[PDB]
DNA sequence: AAAACGAGGGCCAGTGCCGTAC
DNA sequence: AGCGATACGGCACTGGCCCTCGTTTT
């Protein structure tokens, strides 16, 4: 609709004419992403790894070749994470059911003539014994859906279905409600040893883990995300005359934006690049508008960082060269607030850490 | 032509003064000695229209310039004296800017105190410098007091605009500006910064002082001491430069009370506005003391230098000029980041180093190290008190699944782990530094609560003690110590016993790891105490040093690093390199303060000259500014500069970190600077008082003579040729040479050569005796050389004749003697007399070095004035745009412009030249010889340096960075005529 | 040259004996280990704090692996050159800027006919000709200079300038392996070509305001491969005459290094208040710290071994929860650096941890 | 329960060696 | 009478005053 367009003038997309349609976002078919996309996907990356490394007891993570290894490229990430198995399974020392999470650029194919597709994508490899397999799948069923449901405006719009076949004895998909057409986000399966067994056979001696002084082999967890599908998932979440982009601040990629009011003067730049500098000091992602040029209108600049998710913006103006106050300006409320430039972080920081909760 | 060197000169007719019997006295003299091997060669002549002389000699010319360079600000300075005081005001206004205290101390608002002179002493605010705070100034009207901006609670940014002290009056005489450490004052000054200017010039009254009754380092350093037989008779005529002191000296009140709190550098602005009343009274207190002090010393100066040319000489040294741009901020950010740098590579290097020795704890293995046992080896484990009871014993009390349904079992675990924290914390008190490493790595970790805690063990060093130990190998051995000095090295048998026993209970010294060591190095008390190296057992002794001091730590010792003797291990070449990385840091760690801390104004596009603007060059947004020297006009001895930064500067060395600091004075677009280095001043000034006393002409002596015969161009000086003996050129020459005129000690010699050129002692030696034939001769028992023709007598009564003494043959010291001789004045020429603690009249004095040193140094401080003031007379005299003065001594730099450059050059020749024939005039003849009557290099560039080519080490490349080059002169500047109208 | 069991028995490196220099140099290994991705995590973590965030006018670039028309991409700059026009309709057209980008890339190789990948941070800095070889000095001190901390040995790592085939200058950045230098970054001066190539018609929507005129802008371009880098960090961090006592410890700087402290269970055995190493655990992780959980073990063995264990891990710090301890609150503490025992407490284990971190970062 | 004495660390100035210039 | 001289600083080290806390006291 009018969020493919709003992507491309705040470039959370790659520019694009023609392949700028919904069909050519879901297929792995581009023009790549903005800068913007790029962050908000490494956010999620990193509180992807994040909700996997908070797990009990260990996972390790690893990386796998992306062409053939005997001349071609990869299309699941699953037996990448198979071949370090036997290793991995040394530093396990060989005593729980334990798994093996990895994020990576995995390709698929696209249909003139006929292209391939790329589609950024976490997944999880989780060995565990066949008797306690089902268990654990409903387990991670039920992690990753609260997972998709944290950063989400709205927890309907995620859904969990169960199936299975004669191959899985049970499998679990994640979908997305657009709702143009509810799709894939996540698949969840319990692979059998046969996949593992296929590719060492034998002495198959090696394969079977210690579980309570008993050898056996176990049954695969296949815990496979994508990310790209993912960020479109929560930038349709976030899309609410006025149109704003309400992401979830700990995902949201640059958080805060500060520029003059003032004319053109070297003391305001000085206290902006003072207070970038303190800001980025303790991780905090901040757009400078203060280089500036001009600062037009103020409208139409709430409106651009209100298009590019930012959660608050700061204004310094000559005033705050006296008793330091500077205008604050919220995304949620829009509220035009006013405040001390040394309590600024604290505040920033405290509302951060006030998002953490499940 | 004539007479062995003289030049065309319109300076006199006559003239000689032959001197028969003299010159036959003194050929005899030269053949003997004996030098008659002339090369003859004559230097070009130069024939050109000399300026108009006011007649008659040239030191009326000089006295008429300096009289009359001088007579305004002379006018003033007596304004200042016959003042009439009116009192201090009941209570200071508490407004920005002036405000003019006239009847009964009432509060004129006030932009500009219009005076013709005030006293002054401003204030700052140290908590957020360097901008100027508070300021109170007397006139011999009435009384102004300023104070700054800050007098509104503000969010401040400091770029250093210009908002420092406005004093200039506008055109569109005049002003003298007298205060204590003046030059301080004057850096705060609005109109001071400004590239042209200034009428304005200063008295610093300080620097009176130092020239009227000054005293030395050493005098400072047993003066302060009272709380050499006649050594105390000084004491009370003379005082330390402090403000308190000088005024309890030359007025003699009652003792001015300092600020017990020190509240301008101890304190923020928040408490200076709550005292600001007391504060105030401060400040007018020292401008009321540093009147009267200036109302005593005036007379005093003018008595003891009465010659004009100290005056006007001491006006425009005091009005220093350095320009810069943002290139400063540069050369701080880029020489702070190398800095460092190298100190995070060596003390990374040494704190891995301290890690890996601190593994040697357990158990007990330590006593082993030979370099590791002196030292503590501690291990504690405190504290804890009782308060739980009782009477039981406290320090002894594979299933497979996958539940989750216990979700809050986490925050279970977490409630467990708060709840177990918060009831422990009152068991200890105040957290001690980490109990569990040892004594010596507990020293080498900075404070767990302090607010600049780095990982690990920080505070290492280069140029520490225990670290050297730490790694070091030692001279051929293997330990090294420290009791009064370090390990031994650089500043008919003999035997002696040794020792071995037990007695319970000190620390255990190993000494066979020692052996082997030894064993291990030459794998590859007596013997071997002499060249070779090693250390015996206990003892503890010299038994075979050299140097009588010692030296913690061997930071100089690269030559004798890179040979083999001495090495470090573990390992290889770490050694050399870490000499090398403290060698390279060793300038900008003594300095790094001083020269960041180096304040700098920066003036807008409004307040500079337009014809600059018009200069290709603006430059791309670029901030042009400058920062005032700030410098004591006159401080012992003789009365020479004296400035913390500038002053001590270090050259342009490829090694040196902060090299470039010398070269960043960077003239603004359109200007440059033009300078000279004279090349020399003290050594022709010796030569000259010794030939001058002698007889009339330049070369009567046989030490005058090899000054003025080389030339520095294509040739061999005096320094020169004794740096080719060899001999080592060529700065360590000059510093034999000018060592050996003032005490040419025979160990001194000794070890200094001997550290100079690096050979074996005996041949050394042996040089240093052939050389000190110069000094040679001299003079119940004594010396066997008197004024008779024999010493040995019988019962011969001539206690009448043991008051003569002086050297015979080559040098003239003799009468660098008869000036240290006179219990009057003692000033030639000119011409002033300095410090009543040095006067042999009521002083034992037993200071000879620091007076012929002053006489000799007076010389060159006095050719310093000449030079300023003949300078300054052909510059406002003729069309010479650019007055500025900066001047180090020997050296001095003028800031001119681009097309003026070459008759400023030409300025500098003229100036050099009449200087040269003052000095000549004033023993006679006023004929004076060659190659010693023009400058052989002047400096015409940008940015001044040394040498006209240069090169750097932090910025790497030189003209990579926006600059130009130099130009050597010279001549061909001999042919631009000092009209406007030249090429 | 001894080392490699280090890196098989403590999963820095994959376990297989065919790791030789070529293999490991081409990119033709098999993988790294869990501490090895961790350990090329936290650097590559540290190029983008001290690249992209730091410095304005630096902003990540999504560049494919393939090209829509077989072989992938050799290099990363190409991909970031494409997205030149809207990443200056972001910056409003203020030149200097640069785009940057840690991937993977591929390069043929001819075994003396298979593909080697190797991880590669890029990094393309759009600057004017005025201003270019300014630039690029600037790049090669602070790219050097991030390379030359973290060192044990900073003596290693040394640059090397050199010229084009046409006359460009570039710098080349080595590591001092125990068998010789080796490239690990290439920093060069693009004259404008490519861009040029890239756009022939509208040459106007190229034209980037140096300040007072639009210039069109000459291309700087820095690739570090983080692999090698890995690897140099990997060999620095191992020790060396004289020493009379050795232990097998790999010295990785503090920030870099895959797992910061150790948490573990002794006296020993103590049942069931151990819940709270489950605590400082969750409570050491949400502070970001990486922790090896000590609980489930068959050792039962001297300290000396899971000491050294650690210290084959580059551990930084061995925390130690024992009974008395559960009693009072001061748990015990073994560095890596100096191994030497210190007691202290929880909260000020954590702080203290923080504070480590963020300290070693500084100076 | 309550008064007193000794151990530990910071702020202070002095002192010894070294760093530069001219 | 015997002699390196004029300065400017820095950091490493130390003995002593002073405050705080604990071990020891009605
Ligand atoms: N050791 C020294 N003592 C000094 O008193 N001086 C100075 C005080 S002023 C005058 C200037 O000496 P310079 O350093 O410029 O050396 P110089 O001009 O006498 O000799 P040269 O021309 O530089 O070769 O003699 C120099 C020394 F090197
Ligand atoms: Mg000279
Ligand atoms: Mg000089």
């Amino acid at each position: 609709l009018a969020l493919l367009e709003i992507c491309q003038r705040r470039h959370f997309l790659s520019g694009s004419k023609q392949q700028l349609s919904r069909d050519s976002l879901l297929s792995g078919c581009h023009p790549g992403f903005g800068p913007l996309g790029v962050e908000l996907r490494k956010n999620l990356a990193a509180e992807w790894w994040t909700s996997v490394v908070v797990f009990r007891e260990q996972v390790f993570p690893v990386d796998a070749l992306h062409h053939k290894p005997g001349p071609k490229l990869r299309e699941n990430l699953l037996h990448g994470a198979l071949e370090h198995y036997v290793n991995c399974l040394d530093l396990v020392n060989k005593r729980l059911p334990y798994g093996l999470a990895q994020i990576g650029v995995c390709f698929h194919p696209v249909f003139g003539v006929k292209s391939i597709g790329e589609k950024t994508e976490a997944s999880l490899v989780w060995f565990t014994p066949p008797r306690t397999s089902n268990q654990w799948l409903d387990f991670w069923l039920r992690h990753r859906l609260q997972w998709w449901r944290k950063f989400a405006m709205s927890p309907s719009n995620f859904s969990s279905s169960d199936c299975q076949d004669e191959e899985g004895r049970k499998g679990n998909k994640l979908y997305y409600n657009f709702p143009w057409g509810k799709e894939l986000i996540e698949t969840l399966w319990n692979l059998g040893d046969h996949e593992l067994l296929h590719m060492y056979p034998g002495n198959v001696s090696k394969l079977h883990g210690r579980d309570g002084r008993k050898n056996v082999v176990p049954c695969v967890l296949s815990v496979n995300g994508d990310l790209d599908r993912g960020m479109l998932a929560y930038l349709y979440d976030s899309f609410q005359h006025r149109k704003v982009l309400k992401l979830h601040p700990c995902l949201a990629p640059i958080k805060v934006a500060l520029d003059v009011g003032r004319g053109p003067t070297l003391e305001l730049r000085q206290v902006c690049q003072g207070l970038f500098n303190e800001l980025l000091e303790n991780g905090i992602s901040v757009w400078p508008g203060y280089l500036e040029t001009m600062q037009s209108s103020l409208e139409q600049l709430y409106s651009k960082y209100d298009e590019m998710s930012i959660l608050f913006t700061v204004l310094v103006t000559e005033t705050t060269l006296e008793n330091g106050l500077i205008h604050l300006r919220s995304r949620d409320t829009t509220m035009k607030e006013m405040m001390h430039i040394s309590k600024l972080k604290d505040f920033l920081i405290k509302y951060i850490s006030s998002a953490k909760n499940v | 032509m004539l007479s062995r060197g003289l030049h065309e000169q319109i300076f006199g007719q006559g003239g000689e003064m032959p001197g028969e019997a003299a010159v036959r006295r003194s050929v005899e003299h030269l053949q003997k000695h004996g030098l008659w091997g002339q090369p003859a060669v004559p230097l070009p002549d130069v024939e050109l229209r000399l300026p108009p002389l006011y007649g008659d000699n040239l030191d009326q010319h000089f006295r008429l310039l300096a009289q009359k360079q001088s007579l305004p600000y002379l006018e003033a300075a007596n304004l200042l004296l016959q003042a009439q005081l009116p009192p201090k005001p009941p209570a200071w206004a508490w407004a920005e800017g002036w405000t003019r205290y006239g009847p009964e101390g009432e509060a004129v608002p006030v932009a500009i105190p219009e005076e013709r002179a005030l006293v002054f002493d401003v204030e700052v605010c140290l908590a957020e410098g360097t901008c100027p705070t508070l300021a109170v100034a007397i006139s011999p009207s009435a009384w102004y007091s300023w104070c700054s901006q800050r007098l509104v609670e503000e969010r401040y940014s400091w770029t250093s605009q210009l908002s420092p002290a406005d004093l200039i009056p506008l055109e569109v005489q005049e002003q003298l500006v007298v205060g204590h450490n003046v030059s301080f004052d004057r850096a705060h000054i609005r109109e001071q910064y400004l590239i042209q200017g200034s009428r304005m010039r200063f008295l610093d009254t300080m620097s009176m002082h130092m020239a009227i009754s000054g005293l030395s380092s050493f005098q400072r350093s047993l003066w302060i001491a009272a709380k050499a037989i006649s050594s105390w008779d000084w004491l009370d005529i003379s005082s330390v430069n402090s403000l308190a002191e000088v005024h309890r000296l030359y007025v003699g009140g009652p003792p001015l009370e300092k600020e017990p709190r020190e509240l301008f550098v101890k304190g923020t602005m928040k408490d200076i506005r709550e005292n600001f009343q007391d504060l105030m009274q401060y400040c007018a207190q020292d401008v009321w003391a540093t009147h009267e002090v200036f109302q005593q010393q005036l007379p005093l100066f003018l008595e003891r230098c009465p010659h004009p040319v100290t005056l006007a000489g001491m006006l425009e040294m005091g009005v220093s000029y350095l320009p810069v741009n943002q290139n400063w901020e540069r050369y701080l950010a880029e020489a702070q980041g190398t800095y460092e740098e190298l100190q995070r590579e060596m003390k990374k290097s040494l704190m891995d180093l301290a890690n890996d020795a601190c593994q040697l704890l357990s158990g007990e293995r330590y006593k082993e190290d030979p370099w590791l046992w002196d030292l503590e080896w501690d291990l504690q484990e405190f504290k804890q008190k009782k308060a739980k009871k009782v009477k039981k014993e406290p320090a002894t009390a594979l299933g497979p699944c996958s539940e989750e349904e216990e979700f809050q079992q986490d925050v279970m675990a977490r409630a467990c782990l708060q709840k177990l924290k918060g009831t422990t914390e009152l068991l200890p008190k105040r957290p001690q530094h980490l109990p569990g490493h040892p004594g010596w790595y507990r020293k080498l970790c900075p404070r767990l609560d302090d607010p600049a805690w780095t990982p690990g063990p920080s505070l290492l060093s280069l140029q520490m003690r225990v670290t050297p130990k730490l790694m070091a190998l030692t001279w051929d051995g293997f330990p090294l110590h420290y009791s009064e000095r370090h390990g031994w090295g650089y500043l008919n048998l003999a035997k002696l016993p040794t020792g071995t026993t037990l007695e319970s209970a000190g620390v255990v010294c190993p000494y066979r790891a020692i052996e082997s060591l030894y064993r291990k190095h030459c794998l590859e008390p007596y013997n071997d105490v002499d060249i070779p190296g090693c250390w015996f057992f206990k003892l503890p002794h010299k038994d075979g040093n050299s140097c009588n001091v010692g030296s913690p730590f061997a930071k100089d010792f690269l030559p004798k690093m890179e040979d083999g003797t001495l090495q470090a291990g573990p390992g290889g070449a770490s050694g050399p390199r870490a000499l090398e990385i403290n060698k390279m840091i060793s300038f900008w760690r003594n300095a790094h303060k001083r020269i960041s801390s180096q304040m700098v104004v920066w003036l807008p596009r409004s307040a500079l000259p337009r014809a600059v603007i018009r200069h290709p060059d603006y430059d791309e947004e670029g901030l042009y500014g400058a920062i005032l020297p700030q410098v004591v006009t006159a401080g012992t001895i003789t009365r020479r500069a004296v400035e913390p930064t500038w002053l001590t500067a270090s050259n342009a060395r490829p090694d040196r970190v902060g090299s470039e600091l010398k070269a960043m004075v960077q003239a603004p677009p359109g200007y440059t600077l033009v300078g000279a280095d004279v090349d020399s001043q003290e050594l022709w000034i010796a030569a000259v008082l010794g030939d001058a006393h002698f007889a009339g002409m330049h070369g009567c002596t046989a030490f005058g003579w090899m000054t003025l015969q080389g030339r520095k161009s294509r040739g061999t000086d005096l320094h020169s040729k004794t740096a080719t003996t060899v001999g080592i050129s060529r700065e360590h020459a000059k510093i034999f040479n000018y060592g050996r005129i003032y005490g040419a000690g025979q160990p001194f010699a000794e070890r200094l050569l001997m550290q100079f050129n690096h050979r074996l002692t005996q041949q050394e030696a042996a040089e240093k005796a052939q050389q000190m034939y110069a000094a040679t001769k001299g003079l119940l028992r004594k010396v066997q050389r008197e004024t008779a023709r024999k010493s040995q007598w019988k019962k011969w009564e001539v206690v009448a004749e043991r008051a003569w003494k002086g050297g015979t043959e080559s040098e003239m010291f003799n009468k660098l003697e008869s000036i240290a001789t006179s219990d009057i004045p003692r000033t030639p020429v000119l011409g002033c007399c300095i410090s009543r603690a040095l006067e042999p009249s009521a002083v034992q004095e037993e200071f000879m070095t620091s007076r012929v040193n002053w006489v000799v140094q007076s010389s060159a401080v006095d050719y310093l004035h000449l030079m300023l003031v003949a300078m300054k007379w052909l510059f406002e005299e003729f069309a010479i745009d650019g007055r500025f003065c900066i001047s180090i001594h020997d050296e001095v730099r003028y800031l001119v412009r681009e097309e003026d450059r070459y008759r400023a050059a030409l300025a500098l020749q003229i100036t050099n030249l009449l200087t040269r024939c003052m000095f000549a005039y004033k023993l006679g003849l006023n004929d004076l010889p060659q190659s010693v009557a023009f400058f052989s290099a002047v400096d015409i560039d940008r940015c001044l340096r040394k040498e006209v080519t240069m090169d750097c080490k932090t910025p790497s490349n030189p003209t990579g960075m926006e600059r130009r080059y130099g130009i050597p002169q010279g001549e061909a500047l001999d042919i631009y005529q000092i009209i406007e109208l030249t090429k």
